[PDB]
């Protein structure tokens, strides 16, 4: 089992940024990551993720706005959002692809941003 | 039996509910295999769809090849998968070649000819024997619940698969068309059953 | 009759006078057929156009070959269509083949030799016998009502139908340029009328 | 026939987005959508369309302003609208490709745009 | 008379004064005519000039071949134009050849071989028969009255011209290289006389 | 003769934006359609032109400013010019491309951008 | 000894403790050489890696081949480096050969049989004798100390060196695979040990 | 032995800019350059660097803000970084590239951007 | 006297010292002449410099063949210089050759066979017999004052020039490597001086 | 010898831009022209040129501000530099390429570009 552990959210306004993240207790040299957030109401959307070659996918509404990173050598990845609004607000889960009908998630971290 | 020789299946329209299924003389658990077709689809760009199902009663995806849009080929076994990474897909029919060992845990993959590097992949497992076969639709069940956006939609043929890596030798003898000796399955003395709209008609690629 | 071997049809000016119509000797409705044929023009880039147009008193769209602008090849029969895309378009005459069947509903299309993923439309349909063919003109009316805007400016020549699906085989044949058999229009043995200014010239592809 | 049902209208002041939809009574994994918009006095222009493939199509006016998604899921295409002005104020029409002399309409919803 | 062959004319220095003027035994009106040339320079990618200068005294533009800068070349005769789009320019030896006829006013131009689509112009007219032929410079008068930002800088030669069109088959032997019998100017029996700074020197081009 | 009718200019401040258009008596299918400005003092220079087949080319000052369009159903082009500045003020003429010597021109007319 | 003709080391997996170590019987030590291998793997554009490690008890880097992503390939004799660039990197096979010489301080490097402009490098050196070769491992310290950072993954093999610098004739026929005496390091009379997750496979390249 | 000289350091505001500098006691025409920042608690960190050919490489986070140069003739290589953040102060070291393990460090210079 | 048949000079470091000095026995002044060599470096993309200096002591600057980065090859005569762009530049060991002519003033470049628009420098001028050639470093006074930003580093050879202009056919048959008679300069046949580093070795060029 | 002539220079703010030129007694048909800059204290130092052909060169630092332009017709370049800032502000100098010794400068202007 992998123990994913994500970390990085709280309180923000309108306009910041926050650089979150998260650390499996494996190594993800060789499986992507992502990040899914789910809105008041609706269910679990995709928002970005990384491939191990390093290639990346994003939303298309946060399209140049967040990014993601990653790295082997202490098996964590990094979500950064910049311009933060207040409709982005939501419950935002970790990603650890597996199976391609099967796939670990995380707790989930709330992140509201206000005014 | 029957020969489908110069000929293909062909799904034309997207559904949950056609496939053909296939069956095999297969008794002794496998410690080896590969597995040889040619397909031929327009999907690649728009979603992920599965392209050879081969789920046993323990698990739906025993051994199971995909292609995820913007991500590639993922050859999953065991329930763990592996990728292969495509920058940018061109738009024509494709012959593919994969095989596994569990001795070593060694995974080999080639497409129109071309090698890819190796990979390591859940050494020392071994494979159920009684299995069923599914080309047209994703396995999440032992042949059954099948999911609409993992459907595929084109054209398959030549569907062949040994019990043991073929040296590099024969797989480009493979790709060259010439004569060999397929072991488990037979795309020349093949069983099938066919459910919902599946048509068999002359193949297009040469 | 006559021959048009080496011989093509121009239309050089932007009209919706010109035309020529075609004739068969057609008795039977059909349930199957594919039609080829080479043509040259650049308004590729600018303005969809028709290509060939076999209207019934019944439907002005009974079989439509179309050009849409940043969208491709739309076939439509029966008056619905299917859309066979095309990122970017070159400069130069092309030819192309398209074959369709009412047992089962496939769509092959073909061009330049190079085939396309097959498709389903409008299965268990029939094609009335009697009706009209125009080249130059898109067909709104049974032969009139014509719009300036869907006209066609160029060369095409080498019109050909039968009226049963070809095998892979035959379609590369064509291609060739060898001898073939035309059961429906031959372009060997063919019979059309003219209207407007359209000229009969030396063709300039190969 | 295809019951199209478009929502996502009504009154905005210059300067706002919005991000209207519609949706069809059958699958929409072939036909292509656009949408027309028709300004007091003046016919129906074409704004923007996607095809079945993906490929995107725009108007010259709102171009870089507008963006359109379609989902074969649940067989619903969608528009949004940014940066709104009024100018652009006019009434906006359906789409649902057919043979090319034809094409099905909506009943089309107004959207008027103040400063 | 002289012969050319293997022979083409430079004018290295841009000015208003070097040119070359050609003289053909015409005697009779033109219906249709051919014209065909090879020409080498690089100032494709910075002004406009042109090629082949043939004025009457009662029209400086009878017939006339020119490069307009990011539109192409620009072909006019009894002083209209029809233009013939290259998005971008390669740097090398170019052949060109040009056609056209006064019973259908049907236009044909052929660079490099590879045929460009027919088009319609001034159909009906008729060319004068006495008139001027320059290289090198443009002409708003009866020869006379050169513009320095219409010269031509570079190499020009394989000057010939029908009375009459040509074959693509006759084109492309043209082409090749093989045996012709110009009608009008014959490259291999001209006549010219020369003003100015221009040069006769082995040609570049194979 | 060619009947070239412009229209679409009078008085306007700096930062705002103009489409003027011209129409002609015949159709425009093959022939080219262009703009010429003369300042006060100066001569008539190119400022943007459109050729048949659809590609565009722009003087280097009201580079990525203008914007020139076609129409062979109605036979009219038009020009939009967006971010009017005083120096651009000038007195603009039609063009109608003819052999490469001569030239259709308009009445022309004047657009005064002042502050 | 051992015959590895077509056969090839394989390191499927990141690791710190996999690496084959090599054994040659040379006494003097070198004044020039020159080495030759081939290797596939995909790391190239994401972390630099080692391809050779030529240590000595004086020095961890007395010949050392590397990759640094970005930057391109990093020749090193005795401590320091030298550089030849890449701006974009293919994804197949690829052969080498690099030589150097004491005498003159001339180094070449031919990559696909092209080659690569000279460089001059610590000229007058010498080389020690005795010395540790891995293959799989950078080496920071004699025989040990490998950072997995630094590790490589994927195929290597046609390992071959000299102790003079060969001329190009001779480089070209290595490439073409024709016979040849290898000196110090012969692949087909080759000495190996093997430690952690390595395994001999058929080669992919031809 | 290289001596390093770097220079060009000290304390600015946030929204500005710094072009710092150092040079070598010997021929710079083969061997790289780059530069090292050190956060408080953290540490190394690569910021860029230049190949002797001219091929360039950046940070990500600075991506787009800072510039290097070089210059053989005098054996100096040039940082600018513009728009300076409070977040980005942080000490910065200088860099000579040798064998892939070693490299040449030099002194650092603190620079402090405030608000 | 010495052949250097497949040999060629080496620079392999940036130094303000190096350079090789020939001899010719030329002993009348020059009115035309050509000049031709083969030369590998890639300081292309960073910086101008020269490639053969032809100094007298009325002039640093006599003939010079000079690279300026972004904007290409300059050929100088008598203190004038004359451009040929380069818009991009491929990284390749390159063959040239250039020919002038006093009594039209006609210049000529090759590069690769391929052959560049002719131009017009310096009309009327003559050339001094007593000179002196050298290569590696510019001149800008008779055999002294070398500047280190204007030398060159890499590769050189097939250094050979007459003294009359040649026809493109024999242009062509000595860039296939056919046989020839130098008359100024014999690759064949050199006299030639070293000072500095500088070296001797095998041609990399086919 | 070739009579160069500049002119287009003076005192100007920050934020400002000038067209300034500069005209030869001669044709400029095949030799580039360029600029020159002097701050006080340093040496001439390029700003850009451009080729016969058309191909342009810039300095780094000016890079997408300025843009020089020719005309064979008159014999006159010129260069038009925007958003001035008074770092830029030195003694200008104006250049005609030869033997790559040599090169012909001209008197030079004086532009000041204060706050």
């Amino acid at each position: 089992e992998v123990q994913l552990v994500e970390s990085g959210g709280g309180l923000v306004q309108a306009g910041e940024s926050l650089r979150l993240s998260c650390a499996a207790s494996t190594s993800i040299f060789d499986r992507l990551m992502g990040w899914y957030r789910q809105a008041p109401g609706k269910q679990r959307e995709l928002a970005a993720f990384i491939t191990p070659s390093g290639r990346t996918t994003y939303a298309d509404s946060v399209k140049g706005r967040f990014t993601i990173s990653r790295d082997n050598s202490v098996n964590t990845v990094y979500l950064q959002m910049d311009s933060l609004k207040p409709e982005d607000t939501a419950i935002y889960f970790c990603y650890y692809r597996l199976n391609p009908d099967q796939n670990y998630w995380g707790q989930g971290t709330q992140v509201t941003v206000s005014s | 039996q029957t020969d489908m020789s110069r000929k293909a299946f062909v799904f034309p329209k997207e559904s949950d509910t056609s496939y053909v299924s296939l069956k095999a003389p297969l008794t002794k658990p496998l410690k080896a295999f590969t597995v040889c077709l040619h397909f031929y689809t327009e999907l690649s760009s728009t979603r992920g769809y599965s392209i050879f199902s081969y789920a046993t009663k323990r698990q739906d995806n025993e051994i199971l090849i995909f292609w995820s849009k913007d991500i590639g080929y993922s050859f999953t076994v065991g329930g763990s998968e592996i990728l292969f990474e495509v920058p940018e897909v061109t738009v024509a029919p494709v012959h593919i070649c994969t095989s596994w060992e569990s001795a070593s845990g060694i995974v080999e993959f080639w497409v129109d000819g071309k090698p890819r590097v190796r990979k390591s992949l859940k050494k020392g497992y071994t494979v159920g024997a009684e299995a069923s076969i599914i080309l047209g639709q994703e396995q999440d069940s032992f042949g059954g619940n099948f999911e609409g956006s993992q459907s595929l939609v084109g054209d398959i043929g030549n569907v062949n698969m040994w019990d043991f890596v073929l040296s590099p030798d024969e797989i480009n003898t493979i790709y060259l068309g010439g004569p060999f000796s397929p072991n488990v399955l037979n795309w020349r003395a093949l069983k099938y059953e066919v459910q919902g709209e599946v048509f068999t008609k002359p193949q297009l690629w040469p």
